[PDB]
């Protein structure tokens, strides 16, 4: 304690890549550690909590990742933030976003932020802040623009969902959230909402970020209602039901139990707000489909390579490769993403594709818009497009387009 | 940097005539330093985005904030509390004000608790000095602005006659408390709420008292002349009072006391006794505060309803300045009353007042 | 190309107003002491219309002589306009169809059900739709609402609904009123898949001033079964019960719009034209050479009127000409036709006084309809919601009870002329 308290603590989660199959598979390596620009996706919500002016934050992951992650910490982390980690032995993986916290709740001091391994963010973050500090809600949630695809719509069933997001321009507060899960036949709206805030505009073509900030009560009730198990699933929507149902008029006396926001006099809640925030550049968070193109927006980058052999014979240009790996003649790389000291053959042609860490491709290959998993390997003369090669996985001389090869199981 | 900022703020002494008065506002927590309190922030928040933010609760949010960091202070074990303090919250105000200028509320408040840390009984202990002078704040919540507020009001309704149109301006916190009174208490009269550009203020005014039943009327400044003929006294709640007897409010609060002295109707000023100040001013412009320009561009009867004007490109035009200052004096010779909690006073008889504190030895 | 037509459907309202629709019909009953159609037409004129059709099924007589001697009928009037008649009790959607059976539509036109007050200058609200329709000959409708409250004083039941917009080119894709008891808003989401940004507000009035396109007609001959113009028409093109035709709302900001429906708008929209909402079509103007003039407080008197001493007018009153008011009255809120006459110690308060209307002395008068000529003797009281007819007369010492209508004809309700009228009465 310099002097000063501490005004939130923030969490981060690192489930399993549920949504990232051919990816995500092995436990060598999890979701919070495939690259995102040669750097691993944890990289950069930590690195949005250390510029926010965090010291210190605490992460989730599950007990599958503990040991890998923290290497990566002592040894990978590019930060200087002191990093808690977490593996709660009941994440028996029908768990979720809400379900996680839970067990460890008694970290929690003030209030908190709830990222996700995926929140690639470059919105400042004084802008998530101050509109929580200066509306003093109960939460508040970001929300994007949908992620526009440059590469034609390959094959995209997976992809988030779809949301709908009700918003009150005037207050800014969130009165309507629901994805296309608990769908509607005929899709519904509560007229006794209307009756306060009675404009309420309703965007379609926005997706969550997975970026809250909630008031540190919020967790009482976390540990109390049993019935939340994904915070962006089943905690928002319970907060928005509670905005405007009258009837819904469940024990709000988590609230005024001495949670301490005066602090003694009641000048503060009487009310549950809940507020919402958009932006225009750089914010989603991966779930598949994205990796291709978030590690492709994210080349604002500048220029080098570092400790990477391209020998004569050879080109590469407007691409990232990482340290050791290299290149022998008469091949060429395009518009590519190469991780960590990969070893690419003669005469091959790695395009558009995402090559992640310690892979080697032997020679007289082609490679058109694929993503390949760490510690893989494919023979030679074979050519893949639109193809997605799983972890520590190899495959010779084959050919196809549109397949997840895997080791098979 | 900070001289070179002062070499700018030299050069800003030019053909102008609001070259000198300060534009610098900082309205982000970009870059803020690390020893400033969490509870600061959301008041520095809360100064440059809030607008019906009276010059009373902002003092009290102010002090009840101040508690908060002496409370959390942790002196260094190589020095005693009171050494090593005012350095601390002095590394908060510097941060307060590039915000949003200190009021002359908070400023007399800051020299006061500056004064009261100076005098501390050094044979004292931490807990000791803090527990302490946490009171000295909350007696000054007591005696100089609630009570206070609570005798103006019971001295301000007194002089309120059956059958009066009351005149108020732009949303005084002190001024609606003495007309909800007035309601409550019986008396019989109705109030004409006068309103200006940009930031309409007088709504809210508008609003309370009409939630409290009373008989309003609403107009723009562009009416005084038309409204003032019903109009028989005029309540003005002050930001300050200055020392030669002058009323340091918002912008039209100039205007109003002067058209009603031309139609015969008396200003009196409803202002506590915190609020007075040592200085004067002999023009509206050597001290003042400015308000963004952009404010007036939204040219609708509307402010956040993003509706454009032909002004919005005036940053990009020469020869084209919008500005909108946010007080103006009034002289002495137009206000009639003084309604400090030591009765009705005549403005004039300010400065001893203010050298009545100076009691304290 | 030199035409902007414009047909107004009266009588289809005349059925809330019913216990004064005998004498004259409800386009003909004044408000501010000025029949509504004046206030309807003064608003098509704002418009640029040019060629006016007004359907008529109750006094169409007594209608067409107000309007063959009306100002509007000279050359100087900016429209032509031509009365015509049809069945009584007219459904909106019958009119539409024997008007195609006619041929009188030339290009895009306008329609008002009933009589509306308001000042918004159509002449950009259908260039907007002129616009959009130039690309697409699917856009039939516009429709033009006022933004306001969700309580609004002027935004009552039948003008209480609930429209779905697209923020972007502002295009109703779904509606419903607002009846107590549905509980819910039911959108099929086949519509987010084509749209962005959309605009549920329940804040509009539904000045149902809608500006319609040539199809229109055409498209009520066939679709027969639409009969209201929004309970089936709007629905039809909702469901794609219409072959995929596109519908707009030109939400107002600023200036007014209503229309008289209901007791309970002629009583607001009367308040909210004293109260100068709808300058410049205000009694100061007097339109139709009347003497009015605006005095402070919101009170209007004509010339040639006598007020006595100790008589005293409180705000939003208004007085027309030749009119008495006697010693020790007081007045309040209240609207009062031309040649009335007032007793002595009286008291008045949001009451409603046509023409040549007398009243006794040491009377109470409140909340109450009084049509033209009726006579109140002394010591008469009559409280709320009170509803008289034309000729009728009440007796000295009586009292009226609260929404106790009544008439002068032999018809459904209670009333006969004779004095006194309630607990005595006469013709029973």
């Amino acid at each position: 304690l310099q002097s000063i308290p501490i005004e939130f603590q923030a969490v981060v989660f690192a489930g399993f890549g549920n949504s990232l199959y051919p990816l995500t598979g092995s436990d060598a390596l999890p979701k919070a550690l495939l690259p995102i620009g040669n750097k691993p996706m944890l990289h950069y919500p930590l690195y949005w909590l250390e510029a926010a002016g965090f010291t210190s934050a605490i992460l989730i992951c599950m007990e599958e990742a503990e040991a890998h992650i923290n290497a990566w910490l002592r040894s990978g982390y590019e930060g200087h933030m002191r990093i808690h980690v977490e593996a709660p032995t009941i994440l028996d993986d029908s768990k979720s976003s809400a379900d996680a916290l839970r067990a460890v709740s008694h970290l929690i001091k003030n209030d908190f932020v709830c990222l996700s391994c995926d929140s690639i963010v470059g919105l400042p973050p004084y802008t998530v802040l101050d509109k929580f500090r200066l509306d003093n809600p109960s939460a508040l949630a970001v929300y994007s623009p949908v992620l526009k695809y440059e590469h034609i719509t390959s094959q995209s069933k997976e992809i988030d969902a779809k949301q709908l997001i009700g918003i009150e321009e005037k207050t800014s507060r969130l009165l309507y959230a629901k994805s296309s899960a608990d769908v509607g036949s005929d899709f519904t709206f509560r007229m006794s909402l209307l009756w306060k805030h009675p404009r309420v505009t309703l965007n379609t073509n926005l997706s969550d970020a997975h970026i809250f900030v909630f008031k540190h009560w919020v967790i009482d009730l976390i540990r109390e209602k049993e019935s939340i198990s994904s915070i962006r699933g089943d905690l928002i929507p319970y907060l928005v039901k509670c905005q405007y149902q009258k009837s819904f008029t469940v024990r709000e006396n988590i609230q005024r139990f001495l949670s301490s926001p005066s602090s003694q006099e009641i000048k503060i809640n009487a009310l549950i707000a809940k507020d919402g925030i958009i932006c225009s550049r750089a914010n989603n968070l991966p779930n598949y489909f994205e990796l291709n193109k978030c590690i492709a927006k994210l080349t604002p980058e500048q220029r080098l390579v570092d400790v990477t052999v391209s020998e004569r014979a050879l080109v590469g240009a407007d691409c990232m490769v990482n340290e050791g790996t290299t290149i022998k003649d008469n091949s060429n790389i395009k518009k590519s993403i190469i991780g960590k000291n990969c070893v690419i053959g003669k005469g091959v042609v790695v395009s558009n594709s995402i090559l992640m860490d310690n892979i080697v491709v032997e020679d007289g290959v082609r490679l058109e818009s694929c993503i390949v998993a760490s510690g893989a390997q494919i023979g030679a003369k074979s050519k893949l497009r639109e193809c997605e090669i799983g972890v520590d996985h190899r495959v010779e001389a084959g050919r196809i387009a549109r397949g997840e090869r895997l080791v098979d199981m | 940097d900070a001289n070179l900022q002062e070499k700018k703020i030299f050069e800003e002494k030019q053909v102008s005539i609001f070259s000198h008065l300060d534009w610098r506002r900082r309205r982000t927590t970009e870059n803020i330093p690390k020893d400033i309190h969490p509870a600061v922030i959301r008041l520095g928040l809360k100064l440059a985005n809030y607008k019906i933010f009276g010059s009373n609760q902002r003092c009290i949010d102010l002090l009840k904030t101040f508690k908060i960091v002496i409370q959390d202070y942790q002196t260094p074990y190589g020095t005693t509390l009171s050494r090593h303090l005012t350095t601390h919250i002095n590394s908060q105000i510097a941060y307060l004000v590039s915000t949003r200028p200190l009021s002359i509320s908070m400023g007399n408040a800051i020299r006061f608790l500056k004064l009261e840390i100076s005098v501390l009984d050094i044979d004292l202990t931490d807990d000791e000095g803090k527990e302490l002078l946490l009171e000295k704040i909350d007696s000054y919540i007591r005696d100089r602005i609630i009570i206070a507020g609570q005798v103006i009001v019971q001295a301000a309704t007194e002089k309120i006659q059956d059958g009066d149109v009351i005149l108020t301006y732009l949303h005084s916190s002190t001024v609606n408390d003495v007309l909800i009174h007035a309601k409550n208490v019986g008396k019989k009269f109705r109030v004409v709420v006068v309103d200006s550009r940009p930031e309409f203020e007088g709504r809210v005014c508008l609003k309370l008292l009409t939630e409290h039943g009373i008989e309003c009327t609403y107009v723009m400044i562009s009416a005084l002349s038309y409204i003032m003929q019903e109009v028989t006294k005029i309540f003005l709640g002050g930001h300050a009072m200055l020392s030669n007897g002058a009323l340091y409010s918002r912008a039209g609060t100039s205007l109003i006391s002067l058209l009603g002295h031309e139609s015969n109707v008396p200003v009196i000023a409803c202002c506590e006794s915190y609020k007075f100040t040592e200085r004067i001013q002999l023009d509206s412009l050597v001290y003042n505060e400015l308000a963004p320009g952009d404010q007036l561009v939204n040219m609708g009867v509307d402010d956040f309803e993003e509706k454009p004007g032909v002004l919005a490109n005036w940053k990009s035009v020469k020869n084209l300045k919008l500005l909108s200052l946010k007080y103006d004096v009034t002289p002495p010779r137009l206000i009639t009353v003084c309604v400090c909690e030591m009765g009705l006073l005549p403005s004039t008889s300010v400065p001893a007042i203010i050298n009545e504190f100076k009691q304290v030895y | 190309k030199h035409a902007l037509q414009a047909i107004v459907l009266s009588d289809s309202y005349n059925y809330r107003f019913r216990p004064l629709t005998l004498d004259k019909p409800r386009c003909l009953l004044p408000l501010a002491n000025t029949p509504l159609i004046e206030y309807t037409f003064e608003f098509l004129a704002l418009a640029g219309v040019q060629e006016v059709y007004v359907f008529c099924c109750a006094h169409a007589g007594q209608i067409r002589e107000y309007i063959e001697k009306s100002k509007w009928n000279l050359p100087s009037s900016p429209f032509s306009v031509n009365t015509i008649v049809s069945r009584e009790s007219l459904s909106v959607g019958d009119a539409l169809r024997e008007l195609d059976s006619k041929q009188l539509i030339t290009s895009d036109f306008i329609l008002v059900s009933g009589d509306v007050v308001s000042n918004v200058p159509l002449n950009e609200v259908l260039k907007e739709h002129r616009k959009r329709r130039e690309d697409d000959k699917n856009a039939i409708m516009t429709m033009v609402v006022r933004e306001a409250s969700p309580f609004h004083r002027t935004r009552a039941r039948t003008e209480s609904s609930v429209f779905v917009i697209d923020k972007k080119t502002s295009q109703c894709v779904h509606y419903q009123a607002n009846e107590r008891g549905k509980h819910y808003v039911s959108m099929d989401p086949e519509i987010f898949n084509e749209h962005e940004e959309l605009e549920v507000r329940n804040d509009l009035i539904d000045c149902q001033i809608d500006i319609c396109s040539n199809d229109v007609p055409a498209l009520f001959t066939e679709n027969f079964d639409y009969q209201d113009i929004r309970k089936d028409f709007v629905y039809g093109v909702l469901t794609s019960d219409l072959l995929g035709k596109k519908i707009h709302c030109h939400v107002a900001k600023e200036n007014y719009a209503a229309r008289v429906r209901s007791l309970q708008t002629y009583d607001a929209i009367s308040k909210d034209v004293l109260s100068r909402w709808v300058y410049p079509f205000v009694p100061d103007s007097n339109l139709l050479n009347q003497t009015f003039s605006y005095q402070r407080h919101q009170i209007y008197k004509e010339e040639d009127v006598v007020l006595a001493r100790s008589c005293i007018i409180k705000a939003r009153t208004l007085i027309g000409a030749y009119t008495k008011v006697g010693d020790a009255s007081v007045v309040a809120n209240t609207i009062i036709g031309r040649n009335c006459t007032i007793g002595s110690n009286c008291s008045i308060d949001s009451a409603f006084l046509w023409e040549d209307v007398v009243i006794g002395d040491n009377c109470r008068i409140g909340k109450a309809i009084l049509a033209n000529s009726v006579k109140i003797g002394n010591n008469c009281s009559i409280e709320d919601g009170a509803i008289v007819a034309a000729g009728v007369v009440i007796g000295d010492n009586t009292i009226i009870e609260k929404n106790k209508r009544l008439t002068t004809f032999e018809s459904h309700s209670q009333g006969t002329l004779n004095d006194p009228s309630l607990v005595g009465i006469g013709g029973r």
